[PDB]
DNA sequence: CAGGATGTATGCACGTGACCCGTGCCTGGAGACTAGGGAGTAATCCCCTTGGCGGTTAAAACGCGGGGGACAGCGCGTACGTGCGTTTAAGCGGTGCTAGAGCTGTCTACGACCAATTGAGCGG
DNA sequence: CCGCTCAATTGGTCGTAGACAGCTCTAGCACCGCTTAAACGCACGTACGCGCTGTCCCCCGCGTTTTAACCGCCAAGGGGATTACTCCCTAGTCTCCAGGCACGGGTCACGTGCATACATCCTG
């Protein structure tokens, strides 16, 4: 019996050997080398030996803004899109090798430092923010982008596209069709001051979030609708039922003004049975 | 003082030989095609063996993030559909635009999202195209085959009381054979979308723990959430668990809450919270309350939170 | 309340440790000896507290006092 | 209802020391005595049972309990006084 | 006077025969309710469980002072150390 | 005709018949089990008794007290082992007193 | 043949939960399993009591609960109870 | 399925439950005690496994073995509070050599 | 049977002593070890032997071994 | 020549590493029915029962050698003497 | 710098020791269902603990004196530790035999359970 | 001592836990041959245990003063103990099938032996 068990170890080493041997025979190096190679080189050269044009060119078509990779521990740009040229008007020899925030608007350089900052890519990694940043061809020395992106590992960095989206609002939904129109969610303290506001409320009203944040949605109603405003304002604050305004004037960073129609609620924290903030949504008219 | 350690020197060393083969075994089978556990060692060369005589043949006969990365600034998604209108395949972002399944496209016509006054357009275009292309130029690089087109596409959505909603989108693509004439494109919304849901978890499982006051402010956070959430423990510390839940979940949620007041234990409805990356992820969570010992009253929250599918939350 | 301790004298503890035949006590025993009461104390309340919360009664009764010292390897005759 | 062995014990002090009575606190303490004692056994005796698969309780586990339980001069007495009290029982 | 020791030894033959409670029965019954209170509020205590704790715990103390008292002799002192009892508390598994 | 007396006991065999169906000792207990018990717990009862009793009389009393229980329980070995871990309520202890802190 | 049940397969499942590195000898595999059965008795043994002391015919989680309160250290206790308290939430939820 | 499974725990339930109704621990259990104590149990060796897989790593070694969970016993206060006089097989010692015993 | 207390030698003795972190011993240690090591032994056998008689066995298992050890709260995992 | 002392300290160092038995099998096992004979004569043992008398015998003289170590310590002493094993033996109610 | 001689380390093959997968498979877990006893609950009572009031008093707190005990320092010698050679009996690896452990199947005497009777035990 | 049960005991019926007879193989018991690490005995050196002297300051004994403890009384009412009804929870029953377990075959980790080349070093 213990004859027999000995002899399967034998068939196993035999067994080894044998596919080691095949292994090397398919490795270009293995098979040029005359030496016959030890089990642990073999099997290192072998691991080192171990469509995607077509969906190249399905995404690139379809690409817009620029594509751009920063270094979060100084800002550099290491790489741009040669797209950047339509935005940006800077070519990829003017961008690269130049710090971020040197084309950064001053009030925004701060809070790229922070989403540059660490917390198939992960959401945790992921990172979206608007900024200003400059033109090669000029308050027109700036435009505002879109950047959105994911943080990467010797130097990390920031590989994002950003993108200059229109303040107009091209094709308008047909009557025929229902179509959803653009929405911003913003959260405001008792007063009306934006304690919470989101990209999507600087892509429709200019305004970045920190010119909002801190600041009463007052100061921006257009004097005719704050009289509705503030009646559902009022109403609101007692209730935890959603009111509807009309359609109001709201104005933005350019100084005009646009539509605006918005749903509000007070919500109440049930562990303390108390008003938090007072919740909107608000849609483009 | 007398010798020592000479024979663990030579067994270290022989043992260190065997960790080094061990790791190459590793490392050679964790690259293969049909990866299994619990194949003996024999089974792994054999498997790549054949395994780089296949990648050997495939690559000789032949942008993953740099795809992701742009499909979500494009807010877009690849779709391809037969001339017939079929769907055949779409990208997983589309879920997050348009609250539609892969399962809930492919197979089904692209004609029943689109509105009737818009069928004749998307008819058209794929009725009216028609290319046989030679042994030396890929149908995508052919000017002939490239295509740019929009239509209206219908939403999906969890209440199916909503009213049909639609979204104006951009088809930028081309035609290609397979083995009848498809047509793949990336789709663009023409309405921007700065904020989407995240509607597959990128990993078969994740979890996150954290506690909450009496108040439900954050009390504790763990190092497993900032990796789901983007938030570290100190940016969330002190503030109320409400700042990161989602408009209409707030609602459900406090609901949820009051259950658990009333019985110290449950589990939340579905609901959605929002990451520092501006995603909004759909989670679950379990409850249980802790009492101070000298009066069995409360004194504070622990909460098991669940990351979950778009699918899972519309199957419940 | 609190400082009840202290509530355990000197005389109290040369007492005690005169039954246990001890003939000479250094000052530093009386702190030490109330540190080592407090401790068997709370062993035994606590127990006797949480056979007492099983029941869900508010009065303590000796059969619990009886119930806590029996489950610490300490048994007590005539209290029931 | 509450029962006691005081009336028991009472005639076994009689039996030893007819000349002897009993406070109340002694009683206490030895009604607090014959219920450990019968613990003790009870549960020597039920392990033994375990030990063994057997579900019955008999005369051998408990006398094997007592071996095991009491002081070697006290299990002999004990024993036989066992060994002598069921022969009797079963006689009459 | 007596010279010191003669005394104590009066006072051990004393307390030996002794049963009554050597500790104060109120200050016990302050610190039960005082430690009580910490595991849970508006507790009320009977009688018979408060000598139970008493009888339990002088019979506990009397009991380390013997072995602390040989730890002492142990060491050819006669005077006992808080350092006699840890030993012998440590040794008796505490 | 009474369990306990077939057995020449004084000891209730019924209740310790009882006792040992409750408690679930066991699924099961035999007729002889109850009965060799009461013998046991009666036949060390009485040694208690009985050494309480004369440590009554030495003491010049009619009546046994815990002092008594105590002492007797102490001063016999086996018993001492038996009940070595046990407290009881005012038996204070054995006027035992080291040999180290006599005068000489 | 016979059948002896043991903790062997879930013991070596808890440990590829926790460090799956590591594997178990199979005299570790014995000690655990020792200490399985041991733990069950202490807690069954003292759930029994409670019941008794209570004059109650069903053992439940509030037993066992108090088990475990009696039985364990309080930082062991605690985490013992949340997880008991989650188990039995879970399922009796599902 | 398994009760384990529902609770989301790796004992197996049906046994404990089966455990619990043998033994004659009560003449009833109640439904949810067997998970409850599954997950008692789990936790506890859980946190012994823990322990014992660190100290495995701690010495270089992929393998558990009785000394590992001596170590990890008697290193954690709670766990030799809960086992302190429990004997382990070839569990061996803490290296405890006290100060005058140590050259200086 | 008989003497096979002189087993235990004086080298075993120290080697345990070393285990316990003794570094120095008296010569009286040796005897009194093996008398002391006799009493636990003989304690530890006359339950398991009774065990065994309980059982109508006349072969002693280490279960007997163990229930001896474990009433003597001599608790022992490895061995079942 | 090693300086008294340092032998000992690298035997402790050793021994306390060591999880092997110390005591010689073969004499145990006749020691164990030397013992047995006069409770029962033609009586047999298994191996492992064997075994586990020893295992629970040197871990008993372990601790009994710590707890005599520390009441030689205690006494200001290295070496142990049978008296630090009696008064360590009379402390845990032996 | 060369060649022959000696040792370190690399590399492999070797079988044993430890280990796991597969296949079988059956036992025991889970599911469905019911019966009726246990537990939860409401409604009541009234015994015991809480709490205070007041006085008497031993017991506790505090202070001082001075002898006794704890302790440090010093010296003595010897019982112990350390090293060595010699020896032996413990380990190890076998062989050889069967008493006893352990499981299988039969059958009984046994205790659980219930209806009936009675007189030892409990309240006052 | 007096009154009144219903706990204790009788005498059945019933199902089965255990005793019993029997067989099957396991592990222990008994013995030998060989290896050599552990065990024994002896020689030599001194660190450690012990006894002793001599400070010096700590505690004990005693007295006197002051404080809260005991003891006794009281009332308030809350909580534990009790009895009465509902119903729902799990033991008990029957069934089905797959998860966990044992046995066989095969595989991996280990040291250990060995071949082999390279490090190196002695002298020309």
């Amino acid at each position: 019996a213990r004859e027999a068990h000995s002899q399967i170890e034998k068939r196993r080493r035999d067994k080894m050997n044998s596919f080691i041997d095949e292994l090397a025979s398919l490795v270009p190096t293995c098979n040029a080398m005359s030496r016959k190679l030890d089990k642990l080189t073999v099997l290192r050269m072998a691991v080192q030996h171990m469509s995607d044009d077509e969906l190249k060119h399905l995404i690139l078509r379809a690409a817009d803004g620029f594509l751009f990779v920063v270094g979060c521990d100084r800002g550099k740009i290491l790489f741009v899109s040669e797209s950047v040229f339509k935005i940006l008007n800077y070519s990829q020899n003017d961008l690269i090798g130049q710090s971020l925030f040197d084309y950064l608007h001053p009030k925004d350089i701060a809070k790229v430092k922070e989403q540059l900052s660490s917390s198939r890519l992960c959401s945790g990694a992921r990172r979206s923010f608007f900024c200003r940043m400059k033109c090669n061809r000029p308050r027109k020395s700036f435009c505002t982008i879109h950047s959105t992106g994911y943080l990467k590992s010797n130097l990390s960095c920031l590989v994002a596209i950003g993108r200059l989206h229109s303040h107009m609002v091209p094709q308008p939904a047909n009557g025929e069709i229902r179509v959803k129109s653009m929405e911003y969610v913003s959260r405001h303290a008792i007063d009306g001051k934006f304690v919470f506001v989101d990209q999507r409320a600087t892509a429709i009203l200019a305004y970045l979030p920190q010119e909002l944040l801190g600041t009463s949605c007052y100061e921006y109603f257009h004097q005719d609708d704050i009289g509705h405003l503030a009646e559902c304002h009022r109403q609101v604050l007692q209730t935890r039922e959603k009111i509807t305004t009309n359609c109001y004037k709201f104005k933005i960073k350019d100084g005009s003004f646009i539509t605006l129609r918005s749903r509000w609620f007070s919500f109440m924290n049930p562990w303390t049975k108390e008003v938090e903030y007072i919740v909107s949504t608000n849609t483009v008219v | 003082d007398k010798d020592k350690a000479k024979r663990v020197s030579r067994n270290k060393s022989e043992k260190k030989r065997r960790d080094q083969f061990n790791v190459l075994i590793k490392e050679l089978g964790s690259m293969l095609p049909g990866n299994a556990r619990k194949m003996d060692k024999s089974t792994v060369l054999q498997k790549s063996i054949d395994f780089l005589r296949k990648h050997k043949e495939t690559t000789a006969q032949s942008n993953e993030e740099f795809t992701q990365l742009m499909l979500e600034a494009l807010d877009g998604f690849f779709l391809a559909i037969m001339t017939d209108g079929s769907i055949i395949y779409v990208s997983e972002s589309v879920t997050s635009l348009l609250e539609h399944l892969p399962s809930d496209l492919v197979d089904q016509s692209i004609f029943n999202f689109i509105p009737e006054g818009e069928h004749s357009e998307v008819y058209k275009i794929l009725s009216t195209h028609l290319l046989e292309s030679d042994s030396l130029t890929p149908e995508y690089l052919k000017s002939k085959n490239q295509l740019e087109f929009c239509c209206h596409m219908l939403r999906g959505t969890i209440d199916p009381k909503e009213p049909s909603t639609y979204e104006y989108v951009r088809f930028i693509g081309n035609f290609k054979s397979l083995t009848r004439v498809c047509f793949v494109a990336t789709v663009r919304l023409a309405t921007p979308q700065f904020i989407k849901e995240m509607c597959t978890v990128e990993e078969p499982n994740e979890e996150f723990t954290s506690r909450h006051s009496l108040e439900w402010k954050f009390l504790f956070l763990d190092h497993r959430a900032p990796p789901i959430i983007g938030y570290l423990p100190f940016e969330v510390l002190g503030t109320s668990g409400y700042d990161y839940y989602h408009v209409d979940d707030l609602e459900n949620l406090a609901k949820c809450h009051e259950h658990l007041m009333q019985y110290g234990k449950g589990k939340s409805c579905y609901y959605r919270f929002l990451t520092k990356g501006q995603q909004w992820i759909w989670l679950q969570t379990h409850y249980y309350i802790t009492y101070h010992q000298w009066n069995s009253r409360p004194e504070f929250i622990v909460c098991t939170h669940t990351v979950v599918s778009y699918a899972e939350v519309r199957a419940e | 309340l609190r400082d009840n301790i202290q509530g355990i004298t000197k005389p109290a503890i040369r007492r005690l440790a005169r039954r246990g035949g001890v003939k000479r006590i250094s000052g530093l025993i009386y702190e030490e000896t109330r540190g080592v009461l407090k401790v068997f104390l709370e062993n035994v309340i606590r127990d006797a507290v949480t056979y007492t919360e099983h029941a869900k009664r508010k009065t303590v009764t000796a059969m619990d006092v009886v119930y806590a010292l029996k489950r610490q390897g300490r048994t007590l005759y005539g209290f029931g | 209802r509450k029962e006691s062995y005081s009336i028991y014990v009472y005639k076994v002090l009689k039996q030893v020391h007819p000349d002897t009575g009993i406070s109340s606190k002694a009683m206490g303490i030895m009604n607090s005595f014959v219920n450990d004692i019968f613990e003790r056994i009870a549960g020597e005796a039920s392990r033994l049972a375990h030990y063994n698969k057997r579900s019955t309780i008999t005369s051998r586990e408990i006398q094997t309990a007592v071996r095991l339980l009491l002081p070697g001069e006290l299990a002999k007495h004990a024993v036989s006084e066992g060994t002598k009290a069921v022969t009797k029982y079963t006689s009459a | 006077r007596y010279r010191p020791g003669t005394v104590a030894l009066r006072e051990i033959r004393r307390y030996q025969k002794s049963t009554e409670l050597l500790i104060r029965k109120l200050p016990f019954q302050r610190l039960v309710r005082e430690i009580a209170q910490d595991f849970k509020t508006d507790l009320r205590f009977q009688s018979s469980a408060v000598m139970a704790l008493q009888e339990a715990c002088e019979a506990y103390l009397v009991g380390l002072f013997e072995d602390t008292n040989l730890c002492a002799i142990h060491a050819k002192r006669v005077t006992i150390m808080p350092k006699d009892i840890q030993l012998a508390r440590r040794i008796r598994g505490e | 005709k009474t369990r306990s007396s077939r057995a020449g006991l004084q000891f209730p065999v019924g209740r310790v018949h009882r006792l040992l169906r409750k408690g679930n000792y066991s699924e099961r207990v035999g007729a002889g089990a109850p009965v060799y018990l009461a013998a046991v717990l009666e036949y060390l009862t009485a040694e208690i008794l009985e050494l309480a009793g004369n440590a009554a009389r030495d003491n010049k009393k009619t009546r046994i007290i815990p002092r008594h229980l105590q002492l007797a329980i102490r001063n016999d070995e086996e018993l001492n082992k038996l009940l070595g871990r046990v407290t009881i309520a005012q038996g204070g202890v054995l006027p035992n007193i080291q040999a180290v802190l006599l005068p000489k």
